[PDB]
RNA sequence: GUAACGGGGCUAAACCAUGCACCGAAGCUGCGGCAGCGACGCUUAUGCGUUGUUGGGUAGGGGAGCGUUCUGUAAGCCUGCGAAGGUGUGCUGUGAGGCAUGCUGGAGGUAUCAGAAGUGCGAAUGCUGACAUAAGUAACGAUAAAGCGGGUGAAAAGCCC
RNA sequence: CCCGGCGAGGGGAGUGAAAAAGAACCUGAAACCGUGUACGUACAAGCAGUGGGAGCACGCUUAGGCGUGUGACUGCGUACC
């Protein structure tokens, strides 16, 4: 016959009002923060990490098409040669070999010039 | 609630508003909502349904409860300090155990915070029965069929 | 040497590096069984051999190690339209170490 | 691991020293674009901050295609009202190529803060080889 | 001349700036080695050098 | 007590002790007047009492007499305020919080 | 105020035709995981591994649960070798929440399965209280203004002479 | 006992298991207001976050490429009811 809802009345507005960062005024101070700004954090977080993985790709063919040409055939005529194979076809995303294992990059880049019918 | 009053805050303006009565269910002044009542509570269960399943002590609780010797008939007028003497021929005690002779005699006797009760009479639900950890039956040939009532 | 591979995503461009993967299957523990990865090795890669391929002869595998395949990691993640909110939610993996002898 | 190759903060800088006394104007923009941010470059992982060091000379022979040299809006308005809006033609201006014309790689950079990093700062000129104003040291 | 929406914090935490107090700095004077107020010679006795105000 | 004195009550507003206060701390204590006792704002007359006390604590508590000593602290907190009300535009107008302060000075080791 | 390519800028960075290649979505695929149903493998109350498939969603329908105050089980169990409550942390669950524990705290709390609800707030120009904001801003109530010397006093423009 | 106006207020000493129980007195949360420290910050435009992310302050480990805080720069991107 106790509502009493000071008992959990506390803990739920202190579990959201939890947001460390405190972000800025009243998205942290003030209750009013939670479904608002608490509630954005889950949303623009929804999508960004599963639109990610694009974001990179877009990066990874960015340097790929940045590296590979200065060497002859574009980014466009690249994965192309490299295309053609029996079991040659290592995706991109180690595709940075153009910042550590240059040597191995252009001599990846004959892979598909030379390949390139 | 002590309502000495109808509305007296003027409706349409004043600012924020929008006031009426006092019994007014949001004013913490006073007024509970949907009140509340002593109502009944007591539901009523069939009379078959009342008989239905009780004892299945015996089967069940075999090795525990489903003693039957007697209302101890030598017990002094109203003595329940050498009880022990009679609560330690099963040495069922503090256990909890009631008794069910059927006789509204000395045997009565037991008064203690909670352990042994007597109720020894047809006047008897299982509630009580499960209640305790062996409810000693005892009574004797009390226990029939149909009227195994204790 | 290098290190290449896919299953699960080309997750191998370390060498050795001991970085988590995917699981097992039937259960996941430590310990090992000792499983060579594949040829997808980039002839492992590395030394005056870096190869094209990857493709540098038959047979050339790295065996896993087992380090550690547990754990997991919470993300809340959580949407809402203007009248709902599946807000509450929750889907993560173990992702089992392994740190790979040499190639 | 975590790949993208971080930002050693404009780790490196190659000079060099284009021409502009050539013919191409407005095409070579892009290649002057895209130079101060991450073309000929593979790695330095673009994005985040970066860039090169490239340098413009006379740039002063310029006809772009069609009669452009004739138009070209060209209009730095001010915060002025009162009727303002300063339009003058392409010819018009190329009388001194100030911040505009040459600097019709402005318009191309990711605008705002750091693609304003690369900016003008890649110095501009209209004489190309005479008392280079500017860095004389290592360029190509 | 009514407002809506105003920022407590951060805001006039600004405006704070050109009120902060400030400080004197001055001497002594020959004989007081100490007080001599500010471009006073001295309370003490109200006296620059002599029968001013109260002294010898 | 690290030798303290604070205050309470009195009335005399945060915010107008507190621009006073900040023109006193670092150096300090040899400080007792002259970049107070050269400002009047009725702050500044408060913090000087309580300072003088402060630094007379100096004297009970512990030991090193006054001459040494620092004031590596010194901030006001709001203290109740008193409610009262303004006759005005009808009775629209009037809240009135008086406020109040303290001062809370310390004198510790450099 | 360019304002009838989004901007740049374009003689092809336009259009028309032809063909290849590349970018590109939560679409499809790959890998892992969750749940419902049909099957498969078996095992066989049952259940688990494989697999096919289904899993946007307002009104609204159906189905499962967490948590709170109070009652039974309870002079049983937990506690001053520190209960409830407040605050941090770590682990845990799909979520509601759960636990363990630092500190505070100064006396109580209650696994379990069951029972009954003043049973869960962010809004109703909601009700009560506390504290902000504007802002140290306006204002200090008749424009019959006051100056000086003493006194007293911690201090006097305002009090006494 | 000491500062002070024989103020207010406080600081010691003592009472007490505790005064981090002092009469405003149990526990004392939130809003709201401060002092201190680490980092960001005075050429940069917008629901202030989210994704990426260098640097810096501490903490890491017989490196092993990490934890906490803060977050320049950057893709996105108009609160709830
Ligand atoms: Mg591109
Ligand atoms: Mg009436
Ligand atoms: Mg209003
Ligand atoms: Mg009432
Ligand atoms: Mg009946
Ligand atoms: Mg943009
Ligand atoms: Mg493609
Ligand atoms: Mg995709
Ligand atoms: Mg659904
Ligand atoms: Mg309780
Ligand atoms: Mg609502
Ligand atoms: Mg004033
Ligand atoms: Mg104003
Ligand atoms: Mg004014
Ligand atoms: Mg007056
Ligand atoms: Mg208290
Ligand atoms: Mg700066
Ligand atoms: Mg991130």
């Amino acid at each position: 016959a106790r509502v009493k809802r000071g008992v959990i009345a506390r803990a739920r507005h202190k579990k959201i009002l939890k947001q460390a960062k405190g972000y800025y005024g009243a998205r942290s101070r003030v209750y009013r923060v939670a479904f608002q700004a608490v509630i954005k954090a889950g949303q623009y977080a929804y999508r960004d990490r599963r639109q990610r993985k694009r974001q990179f790709r877009q990066l990874w063919i960015a340097r790929i098409n940045a590296a590979a040409r200065q060497n002859g055939i574009s980014y466009s005529k690249f994965i192309n040669g490299l295309k053609k194979a029996s079991v040659e076809i290592d995706r991109k995303i180690l595709a940075d070999i153009a910042v550590f294992d240059k040597v191995a990059f252009t001599a990846l880049v004959e892979k598909a010039k030379a390949a390139l019918a | 609630v002590t309502g000495s009053g109808k509305k007296p805050w003027r409706q349409k303006g004043t600012g924020r508003a929008r006031s009426g009565s006092i019994k007014s269910p949001i004013w913490r002044s006073g007024g509970v909502t949907f009140a509340a009542r002593p109502q009944d509570h007591s539901q009523k269960v069939n009379k078959k349904m009342y008989r239905g399943a009780l004892k299945s002590i015996l089967s069940e609780l075999v090795r525990q409860d489903r003693l039957i010797v007697v209302e101890k008939f030598s017990v002094e007028a109203p003595k329940t300090k050498l009880l022990a003497q009679k609560l330690k021929d099963m040495a069922l005690e503090d256990v909890l155990i009631i008794t069910g002779e059927l006789d509204e005699n000395l045997f009565l006797a037991a008064r203690n915070l909670h352990k042994v009760d007597v109720r020894d009479a047809t006047g008897i639900d299982p509630v009580s029965l499960i209640a305790f950890d062996k409810v000693v039956m005892t009574a004797d040939a009390v226990k029939q069929v149909e009227e195994m009532l204790a | 040497m290098y290190a290449v591979f896919q299953s699960g995503g080309k997750q191998h461009r370390v060498s050795e590096g001991q970085t988590v993967r995917l699981e097992k299957l039937d259960i996941a523990t430590g310990e090992t069984v000792e499983f060579a990865e594949v040829l997808m090795i980039a002839n492992g890669e590395e030394v005056k051999i870096g190869v094209p391929f990857v493709d540098g002869g038959v047979i050339k595998a790295e065996v896993v190690a087992h380090g550690r395949g547990e754990k997991v990691k919470i993300v809340k993640f959580r949407r809402r339209k203007h009248y709902r909110k599946q807000q509450g939610h929750r889907q993560w993996f173990t992702d089992v170490k392994i740190t790979g002898i040499s190639a | 691991m975590k790949t993208f190759t971080a930002k050693p903060e404009t780790v490196k800088r190659d000079w060099y020293v284009v021409d502009a006394t050539g013919k191409t104007l407005g095409r070579l923009a892009t290649e002057l674009a895209r130079r101060l941010r991450g073309k000929h470059k593979a790695e330095y992982t673009p994005h985040v901050d970066t860039g090169d060091y490239i340098i413009v000379l006379n740039a002063d022979k310029v006809a772009v295609t069609g009669n452009k040299r004739t138009d070209k809006v060209y209009y730095h308005h001010t915060g002025h009202i009162g009727g303002i809006k300063q339009a003058t033609f392409e010819e018009m201006i190329a009388r001194r190529p100030e911040r505009v014309i040459e600097i019709a790689v402005k318009g191309m950079l990711p605008k705002g803060p750091l693609g304003r990093a690369m900016f003008r700062k890649l110095k501009v000129y209209a004489g190309n080889e005479h008392n280079h104003a500017a860095q004389q040291p290592q360029v190509l | 001349a009514v407002q809506q929406n105003k920022p407590t914090r951060s805001k006039r935490g600004m405006r704070r700036s050109h009120d902060a107090l400030t400080a004197v700095t001055s001497l002594s004077v020959d004989k007081t080695s100490g007080e001599k107020h500010l471009r006073h010679h001295i309370t003490a006795d109200g006296y620059y050098r002599g029968r001013k105000v109260i002294a010898k | 007590m690290e030798t303290i004195a604070k205050h309470r009550h009195a009335r005399s507003s945060a915010q107008k002790v507190r621009l006073v206060a900040d023109l006193i701390r670092g150096k300090k204590v040899s400080q007792a007047l002259d970049i107070l006792t050269y400002t009047n704002k009725k702050a500044a007359v408060l913090v000087k009492k309580v300072l003088e006390s402060a630094i007379a604590n100096a004297e009970h508590n512990d030991g090193a007499d006054i001459d040494d000593l620092k004031v590596t602290k010194i901030f006001v907190d709001e203290g109740p305020s008193m409610k009262r009300i303004m006759p005005r535009a009808k009775g629209r107008a009037d809240r009135i919080l008086k406020r109040t302060s303290h001062i809370t000075v310390v004198v510790s080791d450099r």
